């Protein structure tokens, strides 16, 4: 998962 | 917004997608080239071509559960394509260049059309 | 093989679909939360969820076109599940995170409970 | 596009  | 993302989510839904033609689950359109049948679903094919895209938002075509292209077409083209569609991986050689760029041109797939035009500019 | 990969394919494949949702075109399934309903992909659905997975290859579910969720389901999480589904982004909020978890938990979906449990433990 |  990863900030965008 | 403030979402998360998962990097590998769009391509895990294409492996599953691809895992669900190769069972012929939920497969709703047959496309017929040269006589030889390829089972697929239109959602895929709509979302990776111009073509199949103005085919199945057509108010009668998108009803059809056969569709046949233009004998021009390769059945081999179209099967490295299809193939393409469903996993990102194109199997482009010297001796189907020429097929699957006509292939891709004809299904308006615009990022292969443009791969095959450099490796066919890189060898002459 | 000796394949070539296009990179963003499998991207643009999923924004396509979610395309196609937003507009309406070639939605297969009606899913009802609570009186809430939601129009999607079957495939979509199945690619994402091992429940949905489960649902649409059972022989006599497979031809449903409505699907009712289970009354302890939340909308909202529902919605926020549906669009990460087509979209791979989460959007998870303190205000939420119970439900979207409980969500993603009753639909299989295993990475978005993976997230929930990590960001819970995280406020403890 | 990329070996994969
Ligand atoms: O090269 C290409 C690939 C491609 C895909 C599509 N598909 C869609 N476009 C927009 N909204 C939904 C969909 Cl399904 C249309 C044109 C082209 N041209
Ligand atoms: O967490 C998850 C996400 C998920 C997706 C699916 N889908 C499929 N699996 C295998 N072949 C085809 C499909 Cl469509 C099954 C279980 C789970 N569990
Ligand atoms: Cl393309
Ligand atoms: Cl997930």
């Amino acid at each position: 998962w990863v900030i965008p | 917004d403030s979402c998360i993302q998962f990097t590998r989510h769009a391509s895990d839904v294409l492996l599953n997608l691809n895992r669900l033609r190769s069972r012929d689950i939920l497969t709703d359109v047959v496309i017929v080239v040269s006589r030889e049948q390829f089972r697929a679903h239109k959602t895929v094919l709509m979302a990776c071509s111009g073509l199949f895209y103005s085919i199945f938002t057509d108010q009668l075509k998108c009803n059809l559960s056969v569709i046949n292209l233009d004998p021009e077409i390769n059945p081999e083209g179209f099967c490295i394509l299809l193939d393409f569609m469903y996993t990102s991986r194109l199997n482009l050689r010297e001796g189907n260049i020429m097929a699957v760029m006509a292939t891709a041109m004809y299904l308006q797939m615009e990022h292969v059309v443009d791969t095959c035009r450099k490796f066919i500019k890189a060898s002459e």
